């Protein structure tokens, strides 16, 4: 699974996401990453989100846009979000993975709950960072 | 805010002991090359939603990422491959699932946002949407590498 | 206080295009299938095997587009879809573009009950599914004159 | 479209949804209907819901799950909730349909903003109630 998030400088928030799914998938099964609102989600009121991990766990938390209800509707920040979404609620449903997100105001956030996750980030004009492991 | 940027080729296949540091190179090599055309195109003044759509297009081509080129294979030896797209200032969205003639699925996506009423696509349906608008039939053979295939011995 | 609630599609009724024959043919469905739904839960049936057994019945009954009694596609064929989630587990189960499946809502379950997954769709959907007991059938099944009529009326 | 939500006699919440589409699909079109949060939703701690209506918007909206978090997040009753969705909301992103909703309460809400909602509901013991029209 890959994905991307960004913010313009328009004030316009982006998310997209694509996989092949998992080495010996039962053909026809369909994980988080085409539905929107579990593995991907876009609304420049809050948040951009794109996710990886455990398809079937991200679906029925409906991850991607929970972060923005927690947001919008909670009041919590990008991180609070990302940490309840990411770090709490989905371990308890027996999810692994994690996602990127980047929020109306240019916080950026790349929480996962796993040994790794490949992934980069920066701003325009600036000296992007890398990142496999921590 | 200003204009910012972020991708990811997947969390949870890794393992600082399964790799080795050539392979982490070419990770690292990797991510940094797309996040940086992403950051250009953003100080440059293109959209968000062009951004996203070609830093995935670039992380499906580059076949170290299980996402179009690379893509793993299921149990019948086969690619299905699923991807979304979405915009926040219309909130209108794309999205392609289980295809496998089609090189980029993020494209395809884009094309059910920007060229249907629809927002999701699936199957041969789904294909033969987007070969109607122009895009072009490929074999899914296109998306295989050795790498997936022993992957998916190794797993049997 | 246990409850239960149905329906059968918002959207495609007018009341100046009804007659009063259809309105009681369709009341009498509501009531016969909300009927039993109350029953069962007063039997102490779980919620999911009342929303279950309700759209199984919506789906048997020809005057709603679910299962029997399906519109058709521009290619005059059926494609169905179906949904069903348990908020005890926060389990659910899916099926879309099956085409050889009586009851998807009873695919859905299978789904949700006798494999890993949420989401199944088309061909693969429905080799799991008959691979699992569930009975093959012709599409040709769900076909109606009056939804085909009202497809000769789109292509007006 | 059709559908059913229902809480039974030990709490429990549950929602299904089931269609054949539009007449005249686009073959491989898929609307809200097999989408969890879309078109069906079910949360012991919220609400069970099933939706109906012209698809693309209740996928582009969540509006299952946005009723969950609404009240969830939001602290809006069943009410307010479905009343934020299908008549303001929706209708806003040029959605036409409406839902059927039960919140672990046992509160039950049919909305609609179309001419007409096919429906029933009824309390265990009682009698039901149909209606078509407003
Ligand atoms: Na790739
Ligand atoms: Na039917």
């Amino acid at each position: 699974t890959v994905g991307a998030v960004a913010l313009d400088l328009d004030g316009n928030l982006a998310a997209a996401t694509s996989t092949g799914g998992m080495t010996n998938k039962l053909p026809g099964r369909v994980g988080d990453s085409p539905l929107v609102g579990a593995g991907c989600y876009a609304n420049n009121a809050s948040v951009a989100v794109s996710c990886t991990g455990t398809g079937e766990v991200f679906i029925r938390a409906l991850a991607a846009y929970d972060i923005a209800a927690l947001m919008d509707y909670g009041g919590l920040s990008l991180a609070e979000a990302c940490e309840r979404v990411v770090m709490e609620k989905l371990p308890a449903l027996g999810g692994s993975g994690g996602l990127i997100a980047i929020d109306h105001e240019g916080n950026v956030a790349l929480p996962f709950n796993t040994e790794g996750m490949y992934r980069a980030w920066g701003y325009a004009g600036d000296t992007p960072t890398t990142g496999i492991y921590r | 805010g200003k204009a910012v940027i972020a991708i990811h080729g997947g969390a949870g296949a890794i393992s600082r002991a399964q790799m080795s540091l050539q392979q982490e190179l070419r990770y690292i090599e990797a991510l940094s090359a797309i996040v940086e055309t992403g950051q250009k195109m953003l100080e440059a003044g293109e959209s968000a939603l062009d951004v996203v759509t070609e830093a995935v297009r670039l992380l499906e081509e580059c076949p170290l990422f299980n996402a179009g080129i690379g893509a793993v294979f299921t149990r019948d030896e086969t690619h299905e491959l699923d991807a979304c797209v979405m915009d926040g200032n219309t909130l209108k969205a794309g999205a392609v699932a289980g295809v496998s003639h089609l090189r980029n699925p993020v494209l395809a996506a884009r094309l059910v946002m920007e060229q249907s009423p629809h927002v999701m696509m699936i199957g041969e349906g789904a294909e033969n949407f987007a070969f109607a608008r122009g895009m072009e039939r490929v074999s899914p053979e296109i998306f295989s590498t050795s790498l997936r295939y022993e992957q998916l011995l190794a797993a049997r």
